[PDB]
């Protein structure tokens, strides 16, 4: 019984990248934790998301931060998101078959690239993209994202969209919940936008938005 | 389990250990494996305790009903009723039974019924897990028309060795003597048979 | 589960612990494992709880009808025979492991029975996950010609050995004494060596602590007149 | 795969001073997918209350079965069935399906109308009766409930105090179980009045 | 076939106070339905004001603790007797665990102590090395029985202020060392009642700026 | 990975006021066959330690050779080999525990359960267990295999906790051990009547008793037991 | 088969069901109607194992039609749903169970209310404002949780349904070849021929 | 991944490759380019197990680019295809084989001829006028067998390719989200941005 | 296979049947299972023919090299070399070997090495599938310090019974006598030992 279950997303927009994750960890039906940090702070400019194996994601994305630091010491220049995501994907590819479990979005914003997201997988997949959603509640979050996403979203509205999409998954997916962690990635680094308890957030959103009429409040 | 039945001049004697095991745990160290299906027709039981008890109870019922209608049954008849149950239910049974009895006409007789449900009439029979270790000893030491005292010694010495080597066998050595004189029960304790 | 049976001078005593478990969880702390088949025939049950209960009730019911039919007090050998044939028929799938004891016009009796239908006779017996701990005590302290007081002591000590040393057994000791020419005395919670200590704190909440959405009266009464 | 944890859910019952309480969550799911937040697991036949956890189709079937049987009981007996008698009926009915059982965890709660004595009982899926003095727990968060009840419970609680204890036992147990929650209901039962309260809880 | 793993039962509990931290654990050691020992210490003082417990398979648990204690010793040798901070110990333990990612230490590890600002700190680990700082964490057999109780009585979850009816939460007031020990004792007494692998004794290690103190309490032996 | 072939059953032990007692029977079983009747499973190390071993006998003989080699190695360049720098029970146990855990970690275990009984330099009683998994624990009473299920309950009635150790004499402790060995002979199908017993006392040293037998057995009541229920004759 | 959706609005129930039928490698048909009219104001859609779906639906249809003739009366949606549930609950412990999931959309003429019932092959019944079977709910429920109101019109219900189908067509790997949509209200059952 | 097609006409080679990427339940991307330029006049498309496909393609790309720099010369399509085959033939008896199927479309500047090579993960090479991997050939080869000529123009090749994609979109159960089409001729490699 | 080694007054005698089987087919009815690893150190082989031959050849090599350097090895030493091979390669070997030898200092010695690779010094040893059937007989009939003629009779009678009951044992009874006088080979045919 390793922990399992999650909802994580990341999307590119005019103002950079929004990263949003839930906080729940479950061993079977047993809820092990409601306070899990599913965004790894690789360095002040790069973020990674945790889905699949908790240790695998933690260990190797911290390690990735060490490799990124060594790169900029040697090259006297910020590492690209392309190069960083590639160091991780090449590493896990060496371990293919051994049983690593990883589904992560490597998120960054550089001069040459602009806002960039790479989905990296333990089976060796490396995909560049605009919107990614990974975890047991990924399908629920995709629905809210796809129907409301625009490139010209404001930072305020984009932050809410990411928050609202995790809430949707947290409500319906049994193995997602606890709290929502928000991040906004800019060229000058990521900015943390707080921890939001799903219990309190649900009722707040229900009243203000008029959604979840199926639920009595 | 170590069980045996031996015909001799005056009749037949049944012998058995008293150990019942669940794996390596001895669930009963004073078990009675020598079982009565008629006044002078007894059996030795090996294998499943449940199966051999169920069979013996059914046989006792059949022979009691036989007696009410047709008078005293032969030992061969008792063996046949055992066989019928063991053969027809071979898929679901784990029972190794030795049938032994005393008639006045036929005298002492022994029938062994192994797993398959076959019947074998013999001068003496050995069975159970512990019997393996005394095939050599019993074959070398058995004689026909032994006396009561000689037959008791033969069984005592034989089962003593079977007990010594077989983990599934142990406790006391029970014996039942079947002759014209009647039915005699004998018991022999560890301190007696271990020093042999 | 630890259950035992001990013969004595003028009768027989049986005993049991009171713990029931689902895996590593204790489902019931004060479970009753001593069952009445008839007024003076009682049995202790180990294994699957529903099965020991069900098989005892069924045979106990048929024993009662048999007693009424024959105008005779029931015998332990009848309960033994009916239980074993029922259990044998179900090929061990009815998970009942029983120690059957009692007094009847024939005398005092003590038997064990296993799920597959095999029976055993003895002066002292033990069944269940704690039977090895209990049997260790019985093999150390049992003797011939025990008194009533000595047998109760030995039986309860055997259960205690199971309570303390076997994780499948715990809580209290139940006893039933069946003496010849007397009413059987069922001693529920004969020993209570596992009372929980006082808690450090009281967890009584202030009223209005729990958030409530709706309140309503439930109509448990029937349809009313007028 | 495991029939008792496909749909999820929990039930808890407690005794107090001249009263009993029975409570349950409202979730019904298909493994990870939450399907309904209005699936009540507590039913009543006259003054006897029955909570049922486990496979939802069997929950529904058994309710319909015990409604069937208690209605015939009442017509023939000319009186409502009592908690002690109903407990035996539940046990008998479950055991008749010994080798093809309903995958459920029933819980009986009520007050005997003649003696006025509070009564609770629990069962396994095949009929074994657990007649506890203090409390009964059932469902996918039974371990959590055992932990809550064993610490929070004290004997002879007044109806309004008992409400707080059983509510907190359910809520906090449910919040540590993925397959339980999505609302909750608490029944407070006295000899001739029964109050039903829906609780406000986190909806994830 | 040979199974290199086993289950020795046991339950552990770490709570972080405002200026203190406790790490508690029962003293019972088991296999299947037998008791190996009624008093087998499970929580250890590892030096540098850090306490540790690795619950689950005891052979792996002893190995890990032994290797961590060794790591503290070599940290002093290599870095001029510098004190190993709790956060640095936590990261080091991750690498010890993940080093056997493909043949894991079959244990739930918890460490407790004080952070560099003097505030109480508890860290929790999974078998393969994922970790997290926490205010409250139970581990092992009876973890499922204890954590919901702690959510309610430490973090005041589902508790609201009377009169408001769900509108105002109960305020998160700080708990003293005496108050925490009461909750620990009641957690283990309740676990003992309903879990067969929990009992015999309760050993608590309390960490403050003054050092590491020990307290022992009896538990039911059935 | 292997399977045990020739095996030894229970080893039992307990602490008393001035030392420790340990015992084990002299059988080497080959499945259900009671093959070898003269196997010594208590192996003394010096005059202060006795290692009792159960399980695979071929692995026991290997461990026996390791301990013999350990004594030789300790004596090398050691003028105090028979004094301050002699082998302690704690040293011998930790060595074995290290080997057991290392061997399980290579998926090639020594298929044994071991109890190390002895007395330390300062007079303290030493009693600790280790097995094929590298699992270790200590207790006032320790037993392996069937002994864990049947001997411990009897020995724990004498010494239930730490405070009972000073109240327990060597006569009472030996009596309890000998009784436990009788109970194991009644109930363990892979046991023998013959056994060895060792006492390690802080005053009187190591006393090693060979060729002991289970005696004072109760079997007479067997004569009254007839049939399996209804049978009277 | 694959995707079946249901939504209960103010004055009607709307059922949407995919048109594709796939025999492993090939799509054999792209115009399959996965529904049966049980009574003039009751419609049942279905999805599950091949053969069982149609066989079960037609068996139910026959039984309800028999009841209608015998009593000269239409059963309520609640009554029909309970009958269907019992048949599935009976089926799950049979020698070979019906591997069929259904939605029952009906308009109760007595209460003047639309009603939607979701029943899976185990006999698990729930009354819902909106429902689905299989993986359909995983994509659509988040949209329905956001936009749904009990006072929605039929036209608003169809628009919300279009948004659900669009999300399915974007994120589902299987091509289900669109959906047939049917509306159940006071006037009976009709099909939306353009969707 | 899923569908990759190839056709060799008079003066060019055309490769068509699906855009979808599916992680089990969801379609994560609908614009994925399943190809790598090995040299100015050689293109390789690929499909197989996740990760292995891109890792293999990029490894081959690097090796051919290395050769180009070292010799200041472009290898013939035949030479590149033989190198790729040997790598896959080496791979199939490794500890963990590359689970990758490829098409290699190249224009030989020496012979002034287009060339299409089909190679599966075992290292099975064939030169073909048209080719495919997976289930793609099962639907398309009957159309190609009927319509194909060696003297077809590039425009006629694209029209025949459209007919193949239309048949796939009709009869395949999976939604592969259309195809990216690329042409390889004497002037090099270019992408058809509208298809 | 039925094999045994028995110490007596003047030294030790090894005994064996001559049957090699592939299932129920007798692949060799005149097999020599008594094998020489040194002048007066021999062994009885049971189990895999390939394994026990490979082991014996390696031991013979080791003892030949031992002799060139350190002179004649003891029987204990030979047993230790056997053990080392059987113990360290227990996962891949199926070999049940009895080692028997004659020193002038130590006289006749017998060491049995079962499947696990353990060593057991005994006055006499029995092994192989057929040995099971003569544990009783051998235990009752063995005495220490027997004469040559008595020991030959003991082995002949013992292996005769093992052969009689064990399907895997049969053919001739081979024997090798180890004393100060030298090395003597004996053979006994079916017509001789069956009538015993
Ligand atoms: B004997 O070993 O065959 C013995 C005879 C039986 C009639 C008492 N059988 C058993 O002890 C069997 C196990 C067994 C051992 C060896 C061979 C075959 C079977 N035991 C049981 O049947 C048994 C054990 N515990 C409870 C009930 N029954
Ligand atoms: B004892 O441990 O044997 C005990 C005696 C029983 C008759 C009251 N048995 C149990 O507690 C059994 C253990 C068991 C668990 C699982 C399958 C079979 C047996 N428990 C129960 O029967 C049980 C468990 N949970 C609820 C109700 N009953
Ligand atoms: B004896 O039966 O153990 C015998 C001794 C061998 C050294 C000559 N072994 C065999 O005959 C074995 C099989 C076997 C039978 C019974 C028990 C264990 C093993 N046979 C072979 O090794 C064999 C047979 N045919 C060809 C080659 N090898
Ligand atoms: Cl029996
Ligand atoms: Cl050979
Ligand atoms: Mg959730
Ligand atoms: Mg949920
Ligand atoms: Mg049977
Ligand atoms: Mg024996
Ligand atoms: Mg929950
Ligand atoms: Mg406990
Ligand atoms: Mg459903």
């Amino acid at each position: 019984k390793i922990a399992h279950g999650a909802t994580t997303l990341a999307f590119r927009f005019q103002g950079g990248i929004i990263v949003a994750v839930d906080s729940r960890a479950t061993a079977g039906n047993w809820v092990a934790s409601q306070t899990v940090k599913k965004v790894i702070e690789i360095n002040p400019f790069l973020l990674g998301t945790m889905a699949g194996g908790a240790a695998d994601c933690q260990f190797w994305e911290t390690w990735l931060g060490s490799q990124c630091r060594l790169h900029e010491l040697r090259e006297k220049e910020r590492i690209s998101v392309a190069a960083a995501s590639r160091i991780l994907s090449n590493l896990v590819y060496q371990y293919k078959g051994a049983g690593l479990s990883m589904g992560t979005m490597i998120c960054g914003y550089t001069r040459k690239e602009g806002p960039t997201i790479y989905y990296v997988d333990s089976d060796g997949t490396r995909l560049k993209g605009d919107i990614f959603c990974v975890g047991s509640g990924q399908t629920f979050a995709y629905g809210v994202l796809d129907s409301n996403y625009k490139w010209d979203l404001s930072v305020e509205d984009a932050l809410y969209l990411g928050k609202r999409s995790i809430l949707a998954a947290a409500h319906r997916d049994a193995y997602s919940g606890g709290s929502v962690n928000l991040y906004h990635v800019t060229e000058d680094g990521w900015i943390y936008h707080g921890n939001h308890d799903v219990g309190e957030l649900f009722w707040k959103v229900k009243e203000e938005e008029g959604s979840f009429n199926n639920v009595i409040g | 389990t170590s069980i045996m039945a031996v015909t001799f001049k005056d009749g037949v004697i049944l012998g058995a250990d008293s150990r019942t095991t669940t794996g390596a745990y001895i669930a009963n160290r004073v078990t009675d494996k020598l079982t009565r299906v008629h006044d002078k027709i007894w059996c030795c039981r090996s294998g499943s305790a449940a199966d051999t008890q169920a069979i013996a109870d059914i046989v006792q019922y059949h022979l009691e009903l036989y007696t009410s209608q047709y008078g005293t049954p032969s030992t061969e008849t008792a063996a046949s009723v055992f066989k019928e149950l063991c053969y027809e239910n071979k898929d679901n049974l784990t029972a190794g039974i030795i049938v032994a009895g005393y008639d006045d006409k036929n005298k002492g007789e022994v029938y062994t019924i192994p797993l398959g449900g076959s019947v074998h009439k013999l001068p003496y029979a050995i069975a159970g897990s512990g019997s393996t270790f005394i095939y050599g000893y019993c074959d070398k030491n058995f004689r026909e028309n032994m006396s009561k005292e000689e037959t008791v010694d033969f069984i005592k010495h034989s089962l003593s060795q079977a007990i010594k080597w077989d983990g599934s066998s142990g406790g006391v050595i029970r014996m039942v003597v079947l002759t014209a004189a009647g039915v005699e029960r004998l018991i022999f304790y560890p301190d007696e048979y271990e020093q042999l | 589960t630890t259950i035992v049976g001990v013969k004595f001078n003028n009768g027989v005593v049986i005993a049991a612990d009171t713990r029931s478990t689902q895996g590593p969880i204790v489902a019931d702390k004060n479970c009753a494992k001593l069952h009445r088949i008839s007024p003076k025939i009682w049995c202790a049950g180990a294994g699957t709880a529903a099965d020991t209960e069900a098989v005892t009730q069924l045979i106990g019911s048929n024993i009662e009808l048999h007693s009424l039919y024959t105008s005779r007090e029931p015998r332990v050998v009848s309960a033994l025979q009916m239980l074993k044939q029922h259990l044998f028929k179900y090929q061990g799938h009815i998970g009942a492991y029983l120690i059957v004891a009692g007094v009847d016009p024939t005398g005092s009796h003590l038997f064990s029975i296993h799920a597959h239908g095999s029976t055993d006779v003895g002066y002292y017996l033990s069944l269940g996950s704690g039977s090895l701990a209990a049997m260790a005590v019985l093999e150390s302290h049992w003797k011939q010609d025990l008194t009533k007081e000595e047998a109760i002591k030995l039986a309860s000590d055997a259960i205690q050995a199971g309570i303390w040393n076997d994780l499948g057994s715990g809580s209290n000791v139940d006893v039933c004494v069946m003496e010849i020419g007397k009413d059987a005395e069922y001693l529920r919670n004969y020993l209570t060596p596992n009372v929980r200590e006082e808690k450090q704190k009281s967890y009584k909440f202030p009223r209005g602590t729990t958030a409530v959405l709706k309140e309503s009266i439930v109509n448990i009464c029937d349809i009313q007149e007028e | 795969s495991d029939p008792s944890s496909i749909n999820g859910g929990i039930v808890v019952a407690m005794t107090g001073k001249d009263c009993v309480a029975i409570a349950c969550d409202l979730r019904l799911g298909s493994q990870s997918l939450g399907v309904s937040n209005k699936f009540e697991k507590i039913f009543h036949y006259g003054h006897v209350f029955l909570g049922i956890t486990g496979l939802a189709t069997d929950v529904t079937t058994l309710n319909e079965m015990f409604r069937y049987k208690t209605n015939l009981y009442k017509l023939k007996e000319e009186r409502a069935i009592e908690p002690e008698t109903f407990t035996q009926l539940v046990s008998s009915s479950l055991y008749e399906r010994r080798f093809g059982p309903y995958f459920v965890g029933p819980v009986v709660a009520g007050i005997n109308s003649k003696s006025g004595k509070p009564f609770i009982a629990g069962f396994d899926l095949i009929g074994c009766i657990d007649e506890a003095k203090d409390f009964i727990v059932s469902g996918t968060a039974s371990d959590q409930l055992f932990g809550m009840c064993e610490s929070l419970y004290e004997p002879n609680l007044e109806p309004e105090d008992l409400f707080e204890t059983i509510s907190q036992a359910l809520l906090n147990a449910a919040d540590r179980d993925a397959l339980s929650g999505w609302g909750a209901v608490v029944y407070i039962i006295k000899k001739d009045e029964v109050v039903k309260r829906y609780l406000k809880m986190r909806q994830d | 076939q040979f199974n290199p793993y086993g289950d020795n039962g046991g339950t552990i509990l770490g709570i972080a106070g405002e200026d203190f931290a406790v790490l508690a654990g029962d003293t019972r050691n088991i296999t299947d339905y037998s008791i190996n020992s009624r008093y087998e210490p499970k929580v250890f003082d590892c030096g540098d004001n850090i306490v540790m417990s690795a619950n689950g398979f005891a052979a792996d648990g002893d190995a890990l603790v032994k290797r961590f204690k060794n790591s503290v010793k070599w940290y002093h040798f290599d870095h001029n007797d510098k004190k190993l901070s709790i956060n640095s110990a936590a990261r080091n333990i991750q690498h010890l665990l993940y080093g056997k990612r493909f043949f894991p230490y079959y244990v739930h590890t918890i460490i407790a102590g004080l952070d560099e600002d003097g505030k109480g700190a508890v860290y929790s680990f999974d078998p393969v090395g994922s970790y997290e700082r926490e205010q409250c964490r139970a581990g092992g057999a009876a973890a499922s029985l204890i954590m919901p109780f702690l959510d309610n009585q430490v973090n005041f979850k589902n508790q609201y202020e009377p009169g408001t009816n769900g509108k105002v939460k109960k305020p998160l007031k700080y708990l003293s060392v005496e108050e925490v020990i009461k909750l620990v004792r009641d957690s283990f007494t309740s676990a003992t009642e309903r879990h067969i692998q929990v009992g015999d004794g309760l050993e608590i290690l309390i960490v403050t700026k003054d050092g590491v103190r020990k307290e022992f309490y009896e538990l039911k032996r059935d | 990975t292997q399977q045990p072939i020739v095996t030894g059953t229970s080893v039992i032990s307990m602490k008393y006021d001035n030392g420790v007692i340990i015992a084990a029977d002299n059988l080497g079983s080959y499945g259900s066959l009671l093959r070898f009747n003269g196997v010594e499973r208590l192996i003394p190390v010096g005059d202060n330690t006795v290692v009792g071993i159960s399980g695979d006998i071929s692995d026991m003989q290997h461990i026996e050779r390791l301990l013999k080699d350990l004594v030789t190695e300790n004596a090398y360049d050691n003028p105090l080999a028979d004094a301050e720098e002699a082998l302690e029970p704690s040293y011998i146990f930790e060595y074995l525990a290290t080997v057991m855990y290392q061997r399980r970690s290579k998926m090639n275990p020594l298929w044994n359960a071991i109890i190390v009984a002895g007395v330390q330099s300062n007079g303290d009683q030493f009693l600790r267990y280790v097995n094929l998994l590298g699992v270790t624990y200590s207790s006032p009473t320790l037993a392996t295999g069937f002994g864990a299920h049947m001997a411990n309950p009897l020995l724990r009635k004498v010494v239930d906790r730490e405070s009972d150790i000073p109240k327990t004499t060597v006569q009472v402790a030996e009596e309890a051990i000998v009784n436990a060995m009788r109970v194991l002979y009644y109930r363990d199908a892979r046991s023998s009547r013959n056994f060895s017993l060792a006492i390690i006392d802080k005053n009187t040293g190591l006393t090693f008793k060979k060729n002991l037998q289970v005696e004072n057995m109760k079997w007479d009541f067997a004569k009254d037991i007839k049939g399996y229920g209804t049978q009277k004759i | 088969m694959d995707i079946i959706l249901g939504i209960r609005v103010q004055d009607s129930v709307i059922l949407a069901s995919s048109k594709a039928v796939t025999r492993g490698i090939s799509v054999l048909k792209d115009s399959d109607d996965k529904t049966r009219q049980l009574s003039p104001h009751t419609l049942m859609s279905f999805a599950g194992e091949a053969g069982d779906t149609v066989q079960f639906a037609e068996y139910i249809q026959a039984n309800i039609q028999l009841y209608s003739i015998r009593e000269d009366y239409e059963l309520s949606p609640q009554a029909v749903s309970s009958f269907v549930r019992q048949e599935l609950a009976k089926s799950i412990r049979s020698r070979r169970p019906y591997q069929v999931n259904v939605l029952i959309g009906g308009y109760d003429k007595k209460k003047n209310k639309p009603e939607l019932y979701q029943i899976d092959y185990l006999g698990t019944k729930v009354e819902l404002p909106y429902g689905a079977h299989g993986y359909s709910g995983f994509y659509t429920f988040s949209l329905l949780d956001h936009h749904y109101r009990p006072d929605m019109t039929t036209e608003e219900g169809l628009d919300l349904l279009k948004l659900c189908v669009q999300e399915l067509e974007k994120r589902m790997p299987m091509d289900f070849k669109g959906v047939i949509v049917k509306i159940v209200d006071k006037d009976g059952i009709r099909q939306v021929d353009d969707f």
